[PDB]
């Protein structure tokens, strides 16, 4: 059973921090992402494919070259960046409603809960105006990347779900 | 398509493979010195006589005869050296397409790998000693066809962005540059 999962989001949210954790168990030092990053990691008998895109306003065009065959999104959020919130929700909403990311069930990873100043996930899943998308499937995983805190608990969700 | 794309270097496969791919200059400028990496395709495709060392990107031959060229110029005086086979992934540019008239050096005929190439991108390696190929194909066990066998490169409208030119060159006054023009140019 494997299941590809794609993994998108802005700059700065974590997802190549999240990748490497559960690909090594442990939060490594990261480098802004350009290109991409893909592992293959394994989980309850379900070999998670997951590709890792950069999140740079500039680099955000080539995304939909990765979309084919995308059987799952992760969109990581950082919660204490409020600043953008919105521009994560406005890129949220252009991902999933592409032809080719239809079928695909949504994780979203409310990341960086371990900062005092994060939004907690039932602020993130109305700033990210998901609140009444009953069409899809999603939900909203508190995570800290660093930690490790609630990327299980989101692979979870990912595989009940496939 | 599975097509496949080259690259002469003077890296080993073993420093490849514990690199995790044909990385960019920049990365390890960046967990060293914190230099932010050089996206701008324009500055790549200049350089500055040898790559800079900022830079972000990763040069691809299209061609074994071009990349052994490469070998023969870029890396002469080098004993050995290896020419990487590398699968399409949507990181990748055709730079002459990118930059158009104003490509520093359209006879590179580049193809330049945006963050650098994983090592499971990577199809294998022929050796180059003395000048001489002699040696066929030594196969990457770690390479992953499923990964990027229907993935291409970038089209050259998704590269247009990241041209870099600089902020006064004329390219960001004419088509198709001028509709990812940072504000001035
Ligand atoms: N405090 C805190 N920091 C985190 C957490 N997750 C990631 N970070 C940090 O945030 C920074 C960004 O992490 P990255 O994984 O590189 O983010 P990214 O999404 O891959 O960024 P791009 O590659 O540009 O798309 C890093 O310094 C991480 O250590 C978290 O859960 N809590
Ligand atoms: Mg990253
Ligand atoms: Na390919």
């Amino acid at each position: 059973k494997e299941m590809r999962i794609l993994m998108l989001g802005l700059d700065a949210a974590g997802k190549t921090t999240i990748l490497y954790k559960l690909k090594l168990g442990q939060s490594v030092t990261t480098i802004p992402t350009v290109g991409f990053n893909v592992e293959t990691v394994t989980y309850k008998n379900v070999k998670f494919n997951v590709w890792d895109v950069g999140g740079l306003d500039k680099i955000r065009p080539l995304w939909r070259h990765y979309y084919t065959g995308t059987q799952g999104l992760i969109f990581v959020v950082d919660c204490a960046d409020r600043d953008r919130i919105d521009e994560a929700r406005q890129e949220l909403h252009r991902i999933i409603n592409d032809r080719e990311m239809r079928d695909a069930i949504i994780l979203i990873f409310a990341n960086k809960q371990d900062l005092p100043d994060a939004m907690k996930p039932h602020e993130i899943q109305e700033k990210l105006g998901l609140t009444r998308i009953r069409d899809r499937n999603w939900y909203v995983q508190p995570s800290c990347a660093t930690s490790g805190d609630g990327l299980y608990e989101g692979l979870t969700w990912l595989t009940s779900n496939y | 398509n599975d097509d496949k794309l080259y690259r002469a270097d003077s890296r080993p496969p073993d420093e490849i493979k514990q690199s995790g791919g044909l990385m960019p200059r920049g990365q390890s400028e960046y967990f060293d010195r914190g230099t932010q990496m050089n996206i701008n395709l324009y500055d790549h495709a200049r350089g500055t006589q040898f790559v800079r060392h900022d830079d972000g990107y990763v040069s691809t031959s299209i061609s074994l005869r071009s990349a052994h060229l490469v070998g023969q110029t870029i890396l002469s005086g080098h004993s050995t050296y290896y020419i990487y086979v590398i699968a399409t992934a949507p990181n990748m540019f055709n730079v002459n397409d990118v930059l158009g008239a104003y490509s520093p050096h359209p006879d590179d005929q580049d193809v330049s790998a945006l963050g650098g190439i994983p090592y499971s991108q990577i199809y294998g390696w022929y050796r180059v000693h003395f000048g001489v190929l002699d040696e066929q194909l030594h196969r990457n066990r770690g390479y992953r066809d499923r990964y990027y066998s229907n993935l291409d490169i970038a089209p050259a409208a998704d590269g247009y962005g990241l041209a870099g030119f600089p902020p006064e060159h004329r390219a960001w006054r004419e088509e198709p540059w001028i509709h990812h023009a940072p504000p001035g140019s």
